[PDB]
RNA sequence: UCGAUGUCGGCUCGUCGCAUCCUGGGGCUGAAGAAGGUCCCAAGGGUUGGGCUGUUCGCCCAUUAAAGCGGCACGCGAGCU
RNA sequence: CGAAUGCCGGCAUGAGUAACGAUAAAGAGGGUGAGAAUCCCUCUCGCCGUAAGCCCAAGGGUUCCUACGCAAUGGUCGUCAGCGUAGGGUUAGGCGGGACCUAAGGUGAAGCCGAAAGGCGUAGCCGAAGGGCAGCCGGUUAAUAUUCCGGCCCUUCCCGCAGGUGCGAUGGGGGGACGCUCUAGGCUAGGGGGACCGGAGCCAUGGACGAGCCCGGCCAGAAGCGCAGGGUGGGAGGUAGGCAAAUCCGCCUCCCAACAAGCUCUGCGUGGUGGGGAAGCCCGUACGGGUGACAACCCCCCGAAGCCAGGGAGCCAAGAAAAGCCUCUAAGCACAACCUGCGGGAACCCGUACCGCAAACCGACACAGGUGGGCGGGUGCAAGAGCACUCAGGCGCGCGGGAGAACCCUCGCCAAGGAACUCUGCAAGUUGGCCCCGUAACUUCGGGAGAAGGGGUGCUCCCUGGGGUGAUGAGCCCCGGGGAGCCGCAGUGAACAGGCUCUGGCGACUGUUUACCAAAAACACAGCUCUCUGCGAACUCGUAAGAGGAGGUAUAGGGAGCGACGCUUGCCCGGUGCCGGAAGGUCAAGGGGAGGGGUGCAAGCCCCGAACCGAAGCCCCGGUGAACGGCGGCCGUAACUAUAACGGUCCUAAGGUAGCGAAAUUCCUUGUCGGGUAAGUUCCGACCUGCACGAAAAGCGUAACGACCGGAGCGCUGUCUCGGCGAGGGACCCGGUGAAAUUGAACUGGCCGUGAAGAUGCGGCCUACCCGUGGCAGGACGAAAAGACCCCGUGGAGCUUUACUGCAGC
RNA sequence: CGAGCUAGCCCUGGCCAGGGUGAAGCUGGGGUGAGACCCAGUGGAGGCCCGAACCGGUGGGGGAUGCAAACCCCUCGGAUG
RNA sequence: GUGGUUCGUGGAGCCAUGGGGGAAUCUGGGCGGACCACCGCCUAAGGCUAAGUACUCCGGGUGACCGAUAGCGCACCAGUA
RNA sequence: CGCGGGGUGGAGCAGCCUGGUAGCUCGUCGGGCUCAUAACCCGAAGGUCGUCGGUUCAAAUCCGGCCCCCGCAACCA
RNA sequence: CCGAGGGUAGGGCCCGUGACUGGGGCGAAGUCGUAACAAGGUAGCUGUACCGGAAGGUGCGGCUGGA
RNA sequence: GUGGGAGAGGGUGGUGGAAUUCCCGGAGUAGCGGUGAAAUGCGCAGAUACCGGGAGGAACGCCGAUGGCGAAGGCAGCCACCUGGUCCACCCGUGACGCUGAGGCGCGAAAGCGUGGGGAGCAAACCGGAUUAGAUACCCGGGUAGUCCACGCCCUAAACG
């Protein structure tokens, strides 16, 4: 989708909005299973650690289910599909037959009315979740766990997905939304299908405000400020850095790798 | 234009208050000295009810 | 002169020098006459409006008897800009 | 002690000088009084009136009221006061806050960390203009009143009796509970009219005894109705979820309604009754009291942004918590307990005065400044919180009186010319609201646009079409149309209310910034690219714990640059950076002991020390430019000259492409042609010999947009020729209060000299009676600031880096 | 010792008169094979327009031992973000 | 690896000690400034201990100390206005 | 005016700093192949080294004086 | 009221002229190279796309007007 | 109409092996590459050659044809679904309902363009190596867009029988 606009105001011409057709006549969220008071704040205890944040629409947290072995075997019916301000993926709310309700990040396909479930059993269909081993090599899938019982963590962004590649001992090779081939443990669930609402990468914010709404204040270039507060700074009319591009704190930012070398997680990785 | 003193009872006891100064090691010393110097008033005289 | 003598230009106000632009006398003129050239006498008064430039100076434009040159802290900011 | 722009204290100079703090404005009469422009009262005049009026909150802390008083405080006076002295004055279960709840945040048992101090911190506590919670209208004081009195009306509590029920938690579930813009229905606040009712009263000056003028025609109000409206489906089975248990909720299934029919719950009417009640007139105030009065207390229309409210619709940026509240069960308890009546008893602590856009708060001041929420009447102008006048109400700003110079400020107008003014049309002008005709290039199809340019606007009369409210009608209120005629110089008749265009530069746009000289072409901005990050992420703060990132997960987060969009962003990896290199070279601690030394009679004990094994880093090998950057020189040739497609040659890592180019870049420079001008160092179009453009420190363009910067034309003009007159506030004089910087001392002229080379002071000569007041600014190298420039000092700081040396970090 | 000025953010409330413009979307009409799409009407969007409060602080004049240690008059920017 | 002692790595001991190693109970152990032999000296890895020393908010005494711009900041209703 | 770089056969460049020895590419001349010209092949010629001085036995080379040439600086006022 | 004509404002087409500029035609014997016609010595021609002093070269698809 | 026929006609979905390049493991050495010849380039850091495993993209060998299909452009491994044209037999149905067709309208190779995904091979531009008087060319080694998919544009051709 992606709503468009006629130019009746510069900016609201290039501006592009999402299409909330996929939003089952829902909107008002569900008390109980979410929401919780969401403590918004751009800095830690005192100081501001991440810069340029703050401001932007008030938000309510939708406490989603990111570990599904909670209900192994208990099937549930997908009730609605709603908007979640805390993420890029739309989310689906679903009523188990157990009578319990919980939200799930909504996969592309999954339609309201559908029945979905989790566990070793589970049929390989959009929405169902199973330990990685029991999933057919090659099938795509989202909401992966990295270590058994620790909760989903990979491919959860709007319309992202990972593809299974092979098996190898108690591990199974994956291919993350980034292109890295990772070795994940067999016992990590991963609900099947891709995340959906993949038009998300196409929304043209539009104006200055639009960014402000999502809570992101203006970002000033180092080049603008002085030597006192950033490498690229001063002196006359503009100027070409004058040294290898660096961050406010001073480490190179055009090429310098960061992953800490001797990490134990190294051996389970294979790509880029 | 607007100036720098905008009186506020709450802020004043809340900041230069007595329990306020007792709470920290630096403030307790603030008291010591003032006590040791004589000062009729150890801390500002906030008021009302 | 640094326990400060504010500086270019313009504006307002001027005053002075003459090695005189004009006008007034005058000698020679390769000065017929008319107009000039040149030096000598002589500052008493007169010495325009503009276009361009911050401009001083120029360059033009339209005239003029003429569109003089300099000093006065490159006269004048306890007078202005 | 004569000196230190010395320290402190005092008194002088300037000076009876400048001033006396908004040009909203004052005159008189009568009091009082030792003493009145300044106090009290009356009349007349002026000013505010989306405040200059009243209601709150904050802050202030007696400033309130009353008696007596002016020493000082008051920019003058003072009989006055926010001033001095005394006394009095602030009443609450219902308004506010606490014996209620939670927000960010604070604290903090537990737990974690830190040399110490201390940092963190899920439970709980704390934390409020947010949630919850029961008062409306009148009467009284000199000063308090949602507080006291009066009338109506509520709230918990504890104890009783009367009756119902499984009662019962700090625990479960429900609810509380939420955005933004736009909104409907019906009410209320408030407001306009009335030939109707109520009233003292009034015929003025030519006319009016009139359905005349003037005044006023409500307020609260339980139950019950009534009109609005907000909420909510009733069953019955099944249950493995809501970290126990639930009959509750939730989910599944079968029914009956889908309606608000029914239950609620608000609001608004109405309601027993309870109040209030003008103008005028009479008095005596420093004010309020009588009468008007058995006052009337009725009908229309306008009508909210306020109420019904948890109403509706649309949108994306997706919109606190917890208690109270209803329900649920558990432990216990069911002679308890809880719910509904009805009685009776109990209902504590703190605020209330007064100022409150200000002479009482923040600005040293009775300061032209700052100050948060509510109300803010009428008419008229298209609307409105706008503007002009005016209700209520509060004011004439705590120095006056005259004068009528120059000059200044604010204001008005002007013959002819009209930008000749000037750095610049700086300034001022013309223009001006609404209605209707009417509008170009260009364009991203929206815009350009209020383009430009026009016309209409008043009042009277006739005819005439639509709403709203009432009934399908009168009226009252809204929008209109057509047609005759009237008056002025002129009809948005006063007040508020764009000058227009052409064309360049820069920036796309709204935005932002140097509070207190810079608002821009700077920052920002969507958007484009590089890059880091696999999640106990990178990154940041922290010694740590810890947190932020993020309750996020590559469509995401950090860093960097460019900065909408259009069309594009070329070559060089030699040097620096970063990326990839299980080789080799170098490479510390450590391993290793060849070999050597010192003592010992000695066994021994103590040292040196070569092979070789030895990380990262460096070296070397590769790549990488939206990484740091760089992107040449000289000679010759075309059948007129010229000029060079072509060629030779030297050195590059390569040797600037397109596009633009006298530029925000051009030195020589007013380069040279062209355009605009009577004239053009600027401007616009070109040419290119680009001192010294050039592609994301982006390149060339770009519709729209800008208090940005440049040029031009029209319009208009006191900008100018070239001034002139008028106005008011000062200046001037009189009365009252009365500063200041400065000051070695002064009995302080001109000239030509001279002097440390710019003399009132020394020389000579010239001039010149003594002392003032309004003015002018040429001098006292005038005043002001131990020059901000320059240099000096082995002075000091901020900044940079392949300067040195350390450190955090890795 | 200071965030009672100022800067930013966190929590919780308040304010923004009145007039313009008229996006999408609905509705109907045309249109096709069905479309697109063109019209009307409706609709009430927007870092949209004029403009008060309110927030600014553009130009000029005043002020300069001031009313004021940043003010006053005229003028001007924004004013549903 | 550092601190202490006059000892700044010096031939650098002795005394403390963060890190690694890691004994012994008299024929055991540390020391006498690298070391070794000799000669001696002392007996680590637990604790307590007046006194003579320091200070003077406070009491008293004395001054080739001040005498109200001195002396305490305060002679005085001053850590006040 | 000041700083440093440079004048070499016809053209463009080496040659010095460690003095004795002028080298390269092109071009020019003679000869070949071709019908002929170019290309290509075979041979050959050409340099007071900017000039006036001396330094040494000996100067392109070292050192001073001028003649042009090129690039860099001309700041604070 | 109508109204010749005049005035002011803005448009529509047309023609003249304009520094400079873009290709073009024509102009007996100037420079540069070989593109084409013989397999033209790289079959050509081609739509498009980029690049190059110039003919032109090259990718991609195509056609016989070629093997 | 009825009953049949062939087909690379069209769209979506799914899939098969061969080859390639790249990575890993193995074993293996002193050269591979390329050419007219060469060099560039690659390779003891261990290439090429060969085995094994994996990744990924595109294009479908023999069948295969001088063949079929389509209105053109064009269409090729295989499976299904959705669907278009057309041929035949039967002569049963309607009963002249026809041919063309300004315009409109749709379709329209390759290259190109917009946004996004994909990237093995090849390959404008580009860089090097030789050829050459000179080579911005024909030969070689690297190599970017592109070639590939989705939607949207483009509308040209020796769209030629
Ligand atoms: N009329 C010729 C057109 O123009 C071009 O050709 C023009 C030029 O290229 C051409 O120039 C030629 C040159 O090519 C050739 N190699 C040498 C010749 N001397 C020149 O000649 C030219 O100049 C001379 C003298 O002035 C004239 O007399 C002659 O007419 C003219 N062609 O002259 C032509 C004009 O006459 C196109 N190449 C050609 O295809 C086209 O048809
Ligand atoms: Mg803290
Ligand atoms: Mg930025
Ligand atoms: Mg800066
Ligand atoms: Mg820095
Ligand atoms: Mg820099
Ligand atoms: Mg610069
Ligand atoms: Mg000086
Ligand atoms: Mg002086
Ligand atoms: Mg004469
Ligand atoms: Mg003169
Ligand atoms: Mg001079
Ligand atoms: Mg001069
Ligand atoms: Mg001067
Ligand atoms: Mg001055
Ligand atoms: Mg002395
Ligand atoms: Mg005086
Ligand atoms: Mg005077
Ligand atoms: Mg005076
Ligand atoms: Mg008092
Ligand atoms: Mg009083
Ligand atoms: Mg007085
Ligand atoms: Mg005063
Ligand atoms: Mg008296
Ligand atoms: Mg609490
Ligand atoms: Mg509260
Ligand atoms: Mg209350
Ligand atoms: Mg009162
Ligand atoms: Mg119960
Ligand atoms: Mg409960
Ligand atoms: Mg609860
Ligand atoms: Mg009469
Ligand atoms: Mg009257
Ligand atoms: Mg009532
Ligand atoms: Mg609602
Ligand atoms: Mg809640
Ligand atoms: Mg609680
Ligand atoms: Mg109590
Ligand atoms: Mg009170
Ligand atoms: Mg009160
Ligand atoms: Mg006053
Ligand atoms: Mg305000
Ligand atoms: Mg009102
Ligand atoms: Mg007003
Ligand atoms: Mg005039
Ligand atoms: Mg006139
Ligand atoms: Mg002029
Ligand atoms: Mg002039
Ligand atoms: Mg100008
Ligand atoms: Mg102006
Ligand atoms: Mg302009
Ligand atoms: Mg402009
Ligand atoms: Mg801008
Ligand atoms: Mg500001
Ligand atoms: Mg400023
Ligand atoms: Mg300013
Ligand atoms: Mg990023
Ligand atoms: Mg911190
Ligand atoms: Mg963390
Ligand atoms: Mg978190
Ligand atoms: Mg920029
Ligand atoms: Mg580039
Ligand atoms: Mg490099
Ligand atoms: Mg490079
Ligand atoms: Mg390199
Ligand atoms: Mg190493
Ligand atoms: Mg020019
Ligand atoms: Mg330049
Ligand atoms: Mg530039
Ligand atoms: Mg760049
Ligand atoms: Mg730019
Ligand atoms: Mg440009
Ligand atoms: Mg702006
Ligand atoms: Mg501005
Ligand atoms: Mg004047
Ligand atoms: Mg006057
Ligand atoms: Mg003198
Ligand atoms: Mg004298
Ligand atoms: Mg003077
Ligand atoms: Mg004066
Ligand atoms: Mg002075
Ligand atoms: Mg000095
Ligand atoms: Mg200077
Ligand atoms: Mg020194
Ligand atoms: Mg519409
Ligand atoms: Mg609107
Ligand atoms: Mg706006
Ligand atoms: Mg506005
Ligand atoms: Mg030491
Ligand atoms: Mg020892
Ligand atoms: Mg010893
Ligand atoms: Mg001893
Ligand atoms: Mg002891
Ligand atoms: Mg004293
Ligand atoms: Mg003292
Ligand atoms: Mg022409
Ligand atoms: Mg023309
Ligand atoms: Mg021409
Ligand atoms: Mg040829
Ligand atoms: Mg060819
Ligand atoms: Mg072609
Ligand atoms: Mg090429
Ligand atoms: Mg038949
Ligand atoms: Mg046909
Ligand atoms: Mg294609
Ligand atoms: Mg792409
Ligand atoms: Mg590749
Ligand atoms: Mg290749
Ligand atoms: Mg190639
Ligand atoms: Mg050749
Ligand atoms: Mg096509
Ligand atoms: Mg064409
Ligand atoms: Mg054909």
């Amino acid at each position: 989708a992606v709503k468009k606009f006629k130019p009746y105001t510069p900016s609201r011409r290039f501006m592009t909005v999402a299409d909330f057709s996929e939003i089952t006549k829902t909107e008002p969220e569900k008390s109980l299973v979410k929401p919780l008071k969401k403590t918004g704040g751009r800095n830690n205890q005192g100081r501001i650690t991440v810069r340029f944040r703050g401001g932007g629409h008030k938000r309510l947290y939708r406490i989603i289910d990111f570990k599904r072995w909670d209900k192994v075997g208990i099937p549930a019916k997908v009730a609605a599909i709603e908007y979640d301000p805390n993420r890029s993926a739309r989310i689906a709310l679903l009523h188990y037959v157990d009578g319990e309700k919980r939200y799930i990040i909504a996969p592309d396909g999954l339609q309201v009315g559908q029945q979905v479930v989790a566990g070793p059993d589970a049929p390989i269909q959009v929405g169902n979740a199973l330990p990685l081993r029991f999933i057919p090599v090659g099938t795509v899938v989202h909401a992966v766990e990295l270590e058994p019982k620790k909760g989903a963590k990979l491919a959860r962004a709007a319309g992202t997905s990972a593809q299974i590649q092979g098996r190898e001992g108690d591990y199974v090779i994956l291919r993350l939304p980034s292109g890295e081939l990772r070795k994940v443990h067999g016992e990590c669930y991963a609900t099947v299908g891709a995340v959906g609402n993949a038009d998300h990468k196409n929304i043209v914010l539009g104006k200055a405000g639009r960014s402000r709404w999502l809570g992101r204040r203006p970002h000033v270039r180092g080049a603008a400020m002085n030597p006192v507060d950033h490498p690229h700074g001063g002196g006359e009319g503009r100027a070409p850095r004058g040294r290898p591009p660096a961050s406010p704190w001073g480490w190179q930012t055009k090429g310098l790798k960061t992953r800490k070398r001797r990490k134990p997680s190294s051996r389970f990785i294979i790509a880029r | 234009m607007k100036r720098t003193w905008q009186p506020n009872r709450r802020k004043r006891a809340k900041t230069h208050g007595f329990r306020a100064r007792m709470r920290t090691p630096g403030g307790r010393k603030v008291l010591k000295r003032r006590r040791q110097k004589g000062r009729w008033r150890l801390t500002p005289a906030v008021r009302k009810r």
